[PDB]
């Protein structure tokens, strides 16, 4: 049979059976209790509304998504969301596929675990694999080595590998992502006037991240320029009207980005961890990364981001050394194409955690030799 | 999105169903009672007794 | 059985049984006793007549309404009211029929208490429920979204309703209603030379209001008009000849309704308290109340009303919103028909009162779960 591959991801849950080109079903991952009380009867109101269904009742609905940063803090809403994936946005039983979830570098093993746990007792499934999220999206660009810098919504993490060897003293995970700089931006955009409070303003907000934001190539050129002149300033309607004008907000909320320093955190910038996930490498396998860095991830679809993290690194990197940035235009699900690709693999088709091994060694079998 | 727009007229079909089917509890009020007339054959009393 | 659908409201009972289109008794709810002396012996001279029988000896009667604005200030005529209204308006002993009685919101605790305990106690029914009367009016247009401004005769009100969630902090309750209308009316009049004073003869004014006074489009232009020519100059015949002459107090009666400083009240008119209204909901559920104003009760029914208020809110709102006003032929009786409706559903048929639940807790019932 075909295998479901599964992608849990935090924002957006990207889904859909093994060997095609694009997810079949993509709907954000949020579970909004109603708030209010409630009058007409038999309307047929149901107690939670999960996936795309809550993103248009949500005037009236208090989101909350169930994964924070890459690890899962409410188990219960993480089960109903796999529970509608399955059933609604896919209608195949899970009894008769294997599953291929996904999981961030560097987390904490009771979640693996519990993830593993739930889809054997629960939804049943016959066997199940975790893989990590960065070894797919070098799957999908058709490459053996390669640093690949994967910045979801949820955490900004940096695997490097080489020659299929992946290179574990040399990952560097950070927590700041999309969420982070959809904060920040709903925080920047009160010194004009506009207040969004309410959970449900924040999906407002960020779809003003989406359409209008993008990277500067200089910053401080870029700031003096919104300064003088108004050639930036665009304007974007609400869903019920009063359009509003957003200035030099627009390239100084993805700004965080290569200055964690705007909300706080003190780490460098992805332009800088690169290099150093980079130089904590061996001496002769740098040329290699430096040729060969990807991108994936949502967050670094920014209009102009594969531009300005090319002259941030060759600003750092030797000036011998040539540095090249593969952005391929599918970035969004590059992740769930090489998730289709792995396991679409015939090699692959014995590394499943198959249902009686579970039995023989519980759920902490997901650590051993099947990883 | 034929699907999504459906269930909305899906939705609105039971408020439909409770204004339209119910007003069918009853309709027979429009009916008007007798209010006969006497054709100068209703005068059968003399100025007798005006209290009872 | 069949459910008794009443709806005391405040100038004209309206009652029938659940699931007609119309309520079978419709009469005015004044209390009249004699003020003369009487000198005919064995005329059979009552010493209170109720209801429409009071509309016709009204000139030697002193009427007075039981309820002046949505509250009920005496309870013994509300009593007398109720009574002839379940033996002779419908002759069907309460004792084995549920009664559905409306009742405004934000009203007085005492006032609903009383209420249950006269009809579980004195007429002895079944079983009894209380329903705000804007979610009826709701019920009866079809909708399960949308904002309705109940204008009626006592209290107008404005209970914005999104996908059957009331939302209980957005209720704009304001007391000018069709009796303040009648008030300025009949002392607007006194400005050409007639006088009406008795309480019998506020009856003749409501009756000049109901079939002479119309809303107009633009206020400053029909004021311009009136002056200039005489067009607009309708007479009508009071009860006894002497025909008058009404000018420009057609159009300035119910004027008030949009700006109460007319009668020294300070709040703003109907068509800025539904704007107000509508901006303390949610961002995301504006367009839809936007879409859906609703129009009830018996005031909203001047000629030419649904599109004034139209006009003001589009004038107020921004300007890529919709503004729709649904105004229905059968607005009089709406709030009725939403009860039939809503008494005739099977899924409501175990919210009643049960009168041994009553027999539990007491009057303060009604405030509990069964709301
Ligand atoms: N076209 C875009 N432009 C800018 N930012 C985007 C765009 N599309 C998505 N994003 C950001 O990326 C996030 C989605 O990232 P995604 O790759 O789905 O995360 P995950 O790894 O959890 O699937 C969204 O929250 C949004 O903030
Ligand atoms: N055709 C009409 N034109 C103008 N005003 C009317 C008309 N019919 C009723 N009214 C006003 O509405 C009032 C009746 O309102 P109603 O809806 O019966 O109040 P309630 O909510 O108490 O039932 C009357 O007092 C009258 O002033
Ligand atoms: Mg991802
Ligand atoms: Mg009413």
């Amino acid at each position: 049979t075909t295998a479901l591959v599964c992608d849990n991801g935090s924002g957006l849950v990207k889904a859909g059976f093994a060997g095609d080109d694009a997810p079949r079903a993509v709907f954000p991952s949020i579970v909004g209790r109603p708030r209010h009380q409630g009058v007409m009867v038999g309307m047929g109101q149901k107690d939670s509304y999960v996936g795309d269904e809550a993103q248009s009742k949500r005037g009236i609905l208090t989101l909350k998504y169930p994964i924070e940063h890459g690890i899962i803090t409410n188990w219960d809403d993480m089960e109903k969301i796999w529970h509608h994936t399955f059933y609604n946005e896919l209608r195949v039983a899970p009894e008769e596929h294997p599953t291929l979830l996904t999981e961030a570098p560097l987390n904490p093993k009771a979640n693996r675990e519990k993830m593993t746990q739930i889809m054997f007792e629960t939804f049943n499934v016959p066997a199940m694999y975790v893989a990590i999220q960065a070894v797919l999206s070098l799957y999908a660009s058709g490459r053996t080595t390669g640093i690949v810098l994967d910045s979801g919504d949820g955490v900004t993490h940096n695997v490097p590998i080489y020659e299929g060897y992946a290179l574990p003293h040399a990952i560097m995970r950070l927590d700041l992502a999309g969420r982070d700089l959809t904060d920040y931006l709903m925080k920047i955009l009160t010194e004009r006037g506009y207040s969004f409070v309410t959970t449900a303003e924040r999906e407002i907000v960020r779809d003003i991240k989406e359409k209008l934001c993008y990277v500067a190539l200089d910053f401080e050129n870029e700031m003096a320029t919104a300064a003088s002149s108004s050639s930036l300033e665009k304007s974007y309607e609400l869903p019920d009207g009063q359009v509003i004008t957003i200035g030099n907000e627009r390239f100084r909320c993805p700004e965080t980005l290569f200055q964690p320093s705007f909300i706080g955190m003190e780490s460098a910038g992805i332009h800088e961890t690169t290099y150093n996930s980079i130089m904590k490498c061996d001496i002769d396998i740098r040329k290699d990364l430096y040729a060969n860095n990807v991108l994936s991830g949502g967050t670094t679809m920014y209009p102009g981001i594969a531009d300005r993290m090319q002259k941030e690194i060759t600003a750092l990197a030797p000036s011998t050394m040539k540095i090249k940035i593969i952005a391929p235009p599918e970035r969004k699900y590059s992740v769930w194409i090489g998730g289709s690709i792995l396991a679409s693999l015939s090699t692959f088709q014995q590394m499943w955690i198959s249902k009686q091994e579970y039995d023989e060694a519980g759920p902490s079998i997901v650590h051993r030799k099947c990883f | 999105l034929g699907t999504r727009a459906k269930e909305s007229l899906d939705l609105r079909a039971h408020l439909k169903q409770v204004k339209k089917e119910d007003i069918e509890k009853e309709n027979r009020e429009v009916g008007d009672w007798r209010k006969n007339i006497d054709a100068l054959s209703g005068m059968e009393g003399r100025k007798k007794k005006f209290e009872g």
